[PDB]
């Protein structure tokens, strides 16, 4: 796996037949475990593995009979710290593509917190602690900032690798849900604590106006999975995703009416946040646009360029190929932020 | 400023809990906008309801009106005062009746689709002495806005209600007329589950604009494959409805006569199992088995077999003794009923190699450079599966083997139908049954060792009839018969053997397993 280059339906036959034909536990899963372990180290940025052997131990523990997940459910915490940070791809870079291997890392860790929320959110709480909890008094500390970014990120992150799964595999009886939707609502407040925070500490590096691109990219992947929840059910997901943009949309406003000028940029979000339902032909996006239209109509006389010209445009199956656009965009902005961090 | 204020009520019934914070937003909102009140109100939103001209204030707050009554009047169960109208309900219905009342389109859009599923809880006696005027809103919902509701159609997320409101409506509308986007509309809406009432009101509709102008060509782009498409699904979906359904079918086929068989032959390959077999259930009605019928199954069926051949081994092999089952019926059926259909798949091997060839082939059936391997391959694929499907010895024909002596067909396309019917006698022999064979049993075996015997005495009193510078150009036709290289080899000896074969799989099959 590390040094040379192997094949699948291989590997996971080899590790399959490991699993039986024994009795212990210790020895039924023993190719299995030395597979995680590879994987892992390869992730700790310690082994020269080939990008190519990477995708296929990520695709082979996707697919786990081999007991892969189960080796995987120790790590998932240091699967989650890998994906959390963003000097992770750049570090990786120097042993495009690192983008589907977080998807495929977010996939098995969604898949994880799938089987840990059954009546208990065992899972949730013990992986994302801060999930259910907000910024301590509400505060706009630039550490507490950079943290709630981070957070979100990975969100998002994990959002996108339960669509990613969904939209594989949606025959599966019981979707994976790792966010509880109810939880949502407490998420709606990490998001407006980046929003709210916006104006006054933006200046300081270029990844925090990156952190704009970051809060709307998870701003739509959060309506996508409300939406996709909806469907695959009911009334809950829309009216969760309803409160999530009642929460947000007095925020994303009184981020615009801070300071006249920028408004552009935070404009751009906001038109690329219908594009990506105009993409989606979500419900929610023909239930909120009525609304959300003069949020842009009467910033329009604040329009630098051509933001007027794309409202203009838009006032008036693909779902696979959205979720790999958002993971390109994202895991190119991840990039450009470390890259930028670094100086 | 003023969306500040908006959103702030609005959260009151966006939230997915009840609270109790709903009769201050209703309140509020009858106090303020409607009754021109400000009293409890900041200074900011004062001076900005003042700034702007009342009716563009209006016009931009009715957004959150309709959300705001959608959502109460959707969750009276939730509430739990579903025996009459909730006052705050009440205000906030009033409040919305005298804004509609006393970038416009995207407002009607979602007062469409919101009201749509929710017309039918609110009754004309729900409406008290303040509603009165609400009548003329909601007396003609419960049957151009219609344009905002084709709209509204194209939602693939959208509730059955509101659907079913939209459908009855535009039926209603079509009904008085006697699009294309109607079309578009129905369509998207019967690709998502169906109700035997909405099927219906599909059927309904779409035998309706048959009147109107869709592709006439008396002589899913275009409006006949949409409507085909559609009149499939109905069918599938599927008492007097299906003789309405075949006589719209009937009609489709005699406008576009040329688009009807290539739409069934794409519709063959476009969905998988168990929906064209499904489909095929519905119209031939084999379940109980002894004009457009043919032709559909002639259309059909030769695609049919090649998909299910492709997947043979996914077919028979998992737990889809059902599909199989029917797939089964449905070929004796077509054997049985349909002939010449089955007959030509059957022998496609022979006819795709040489419409006018057909009949010929009849008649002489009745009297009684290289070749194109992939025709053959497929036609042989065809023949295997079929010989699989049917019962033992019934396919071919004795006939039609009799025949396969002096055919027009080439030679190696005929000795490749005598050795897939030679190479099934000896699997029979062994005792590898066909998968589905393995008391009715019995009897099977017997009438293939019958129909068996029939094949050798056919093929036999054949051979019988047909038994019954020179040297320069004799080495020369010798040392090239190239068998894949037609008009080198027909215009016997080989086909007299494979023929052979044949019986002498006859032969080991009675001297062994009948006598036993």
């Amino acid at each position: 796996i590390q040094n040379a280059v192997f094949t699948l339906a291989y590997l996971v036959e080899l590790c399959g037949l490991c699993y039986r034909a024994f009795t212990k536990e210790r020895d039924k899963f023993y190719l299995s475990r030395s597979v995680v372990l590879e994987l892992l180290q390869a992730l700790k940025l310690k082994s020269p593995l080939p990008d190519t052997n990477l995708l296929l131990l990520v695709q082979f523990i996707c697919a786990d009979g081999t007991a892969a997940m189960e080796c995987i459910r120790q790590y998932v915490s240091e699967v989650l710290e890998f994906m959390a940070d963003m000097h992770t791809l750049t570090k990786l870079k120097s042993h495009t593509f690192g983008g589907h291997l977080k998807v495929g890392l977010a996939q098995i860790a969604a898949m994880e917190i799938s089987r840990g929320n059954h009546r208990d959110n065992k899972a949730v709480i013990r992986y994302l602690p801060w999930l259910y909890h907000p910024p301590s008094a509400m505060q706009q500390g630039p550490k507490e900032f950079i943290e709630c970014v981070s957070h979100i990120r990975l969100l998002s992150w994990l959002l996108l690798g339960s669509l990613t799964h969904n939209a594989v595999c949606p025959n599966a009886s019981s979707p994976c849900l790792p966010i509880p939707l109810d939880a949502g609502s407490h998420i709606a407040d990490h998001l407006i604590v980046i929003l709210i925070g916006f104006p006054e500490q933006s200046k300081t590096c270029v990844l925090h106006m990156c952190s704009l691109f970051h809060a709307f990219i998870f701003a739509q992947l959060w309506t996508v999975y409300c939406e996709q929840s909806a469907v695959a059910t009911s009334f809950t997901a829309i009216l969760t995703a309803l409160e999530f943009w009642s929460r947000v949309t007095p925020s994303i406003l009184q981020l615009m009416a801070h300071n006249k000028v920028m408004v552009e940029m935070v404009c751009l979000h906001v038109i690329s946040l219908m594009e990506a339902l105009q993409e989606c032909n979500s419900t929610i996006f023909v239930k909120l646009i009525p609304m959300w239209l003069p949020m842009i109509q009467s910033n329009t006389k604040h329009l630098s360029a051509g933001l007027q010209l794309r409202l203009q445009a838009i006032q008036n199956a693909a779902l696979r190929k959205w979720l790999q656009c958002t993971q390109f965009k994202m895991a190119q902005v991840e990039i450009q932020s470390s890259e930028a961090a670094s100086q | 400023p003023i969306q500040t204020f908006l959103w702030r009520q609005t959260s009151a019934f966006l939230r997915p809990k009840l609270g109790k914070q709903y009769e201050a937003s209703c309140v509020s909102f009858e106090r303020v906008l409607v009754e021109n009140k400000l009293h409890g109100l900041s200074p900011a939103l004062s001076e900005a309801i003042q700034s702007i001209s009342r009716w563009e204030l209006v016009q931009a707050a009715l957004p959150h009106v309709l959300h705001c009554t959608a959502t109460l009047l959707s969750n009276r169960n939730k509430l739990g005062h579903q025996d009459k109208l909730g006052v705050a309900e009440t205000k906030l219905l009033h409040t919305l009746h005298w804004m509609l009342l006393e970038n416009s389109m995207a407002t009607v859009e979602l007062f469409v689709f919101l009201f749509a599923p929710l017309v039918h809880r609110i009754k004309e006696s729900d409406l008290t002495f303040r509603l009165a005027s609400g009548l003329v809103i909601w007396q003609p919902m419960w049957e151009y806005f219609d344009v905002a509701v084709l709209r509204c159609l194209l939602q693939p997320h959208w509730s059955e209600e509101g659907t079913q409101w939209s459908l009855m409506y535009y039926l209603q509308r079509l009904r008085h007329m006697l699009l294309s986007v109607v079309l578009k509309a129905v369509y998207l809406v019967l690709n998502h589950d169906i109700s035997s009432r909405i099927c219906d009101v599909a059927l309904n509709i779409v035998e309706c604009l048959l009147q109107l102008g869709v592709v006439p060509c008396v002589e899913p782009v275009s409006n006949h494959r949409l409507a085909l498409t559609m009149l499939i699904k109905i069918v599938k979906s599927l008492q007097v409805f299906r003789e309405n359904a075949q006589n719209c079918l009937t009609k489709l086929y005699k406008l576009d006569k040329i688009q009807f068989r290539q739409t069934m032959r794409d519709y063959v390959n476009k969905d998988s199992l168990n929906n064209v077999v499904d489909f095929l259930h519905a119209l031939l009605g084999f379940c109980m088995e002894p004009n457009v019928e043919g032709i559909i199954v002639g259309a059909m069926f030769k695609s049919l077999i090649t998909r299910c051949a492709s997947t043979t081994h996914e077919l028979h092999s998992p737990e889809n003794l059902g599909l199989y089952c029917d797939i089964r019926q449905l070929v004796q059926f077509i054997k049985e009923a349909h002939g010449n259909v089955f007959r030509r798949v059957a022998l496609s091997a022979l006819l795709d190699s040489a419409n006018l060839g057909r009949k010929d082939f009849w008649r002489k059936m009745f009297k009684s450079n290289v070749v194109n391997l992939g025709a053959i391959r497929q036609g042989m694929k065809r023949f295997q599966f079929l010989l699989n499907c049917c019962e033992p010895g019934t396919i071919p024909d004795a006939s039609i083997l009799a025949a396969a002596l002096d055919l027009e067909a080439p030679v190696v396309a005929r000795a490749a139908l005598f050795l897939e019917c030679a190479r099934f006698v000896h699997r029979c022999n062994r005792g590898n049954w066909p998968e589905w064979m393995k008391k009715r049993n019995q009897k099977l075996q017997w009438s293939a060792a019958k129909l068996f015997y029939q094949w050798g005495d056919a093929i036999g009193i054949r051979l019988n009839e047909l038994c019954h510078e020179t040297k320069r150009r004799l080495r020369k036709e010798d040392e090239e018969e190239d068998f894949l290289d037609d008009s080198t080899v027909n215009p016997p000896f080989a086909l007299k053997m494979a023929a052979c074969q044949l019986l002498l799989e006859i032969t080991t099959f009675l001297r062994e397993t009948f006598s036993c």
